[PDB]
């Protein structure tokens, strides 16, 4: 998949 | 002759084998599991078929605090430079192949990313963008092996849905596609996901993970 998480 | 001679496999391309590795973004590298479950090679240079060459699993682990796995089924195709050559435009008319189609610019880019090819007879309109002689190698005898793959449903922890662009995770959306590279001389796998609306680049690193259980 496209990763579209956000920083952590 | 007519046939491809090699099961129609290779040493690190075959059912059962598993890779692990990352893909990148732009803040942090995320955990990968592939497991390879079917291979099926052609056999004819001048084949008929349209069955996918491989599918497997491909796992992302700890893509957000609130979701720490995300798994897929995958089918793909493995370049030939014949029936599947390097430009997917130039694959065959049909719609199944749909989700492997890219502007011929994209594939030449992302292929000629992988940093493999000589730096001769480029064109960006010829089906195999120039790189395929008769006198190369057929396509499995070659170190380099060329493949994309594309995710086709999400399945549960124990590995539910069929995916399709248009409907995503909190983390994670399908719309695109990989493209692969197999170095067959170390098992190394690298890849980059694509689709025009997303960012460019996501890359995949891979290296098998249970050779010693396969060779014992
Ligand atoms: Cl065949």
């Amino acid at each position: 998949p496209f990763i579209t998480s956000r920083p952590w | 002759s007519a046939k491809y001679t090699y099961g129609r496999h290779l040493d690190f391309l075959r059912p059962g084998l598993r890779f692990g590795g990352s893909q990148s973004s732009k803040y942090t590298y995320y955990t990968v599991e592939v497991k390879i479950d079917t291979v099926n090679l052609p056999l004819y240079k001048d084949s008929r078929s349209l069955d996918p060459h491989v599918t497997g699993t491909f796992t992302i682990k700890n893509l957000t605090p609130v979701l720490d796995k995300v798994v897929t089924l995958f089918e793909g195709y493995v370049i030939n430079y014949n029936q599947f050559p390097l430009c997917s435009l130039h694959w065959p008319a049909e719609e199944t192949l749909d989700p492997y189609m890219a502007q011929r610019e994209s594939d030449c880019s992302h292929w000629k990313r992988f940093g493999h090819f000589g730096s001769d007879n480029w064109s960006l309109t010829e089906r195999n963008f120039g790189q395929y002689n008769h006198e190369s190698a057929e396509f499995m005898n070659q170190r380099y092996i060329y493949l994309k793959w594309k995710e086709r449903f999400l399945l549960d922890d124990e590995e539910n849905l069929m995916l399709d662009d248009n409907h995503h995770l909190e983390g994670a959306s399908f719309e695109g596609f990989y493209y692969v590279c197999l170095d067959q001389l170390t098992g190394s796998v690298e890849g980059y996901y694509y689709h025009p609306a997303c960012e460019l680049f996501q890359k995949l690193e891979l290296v098998p993970t249970n050779c010693d259980a396969l060779n014992t």
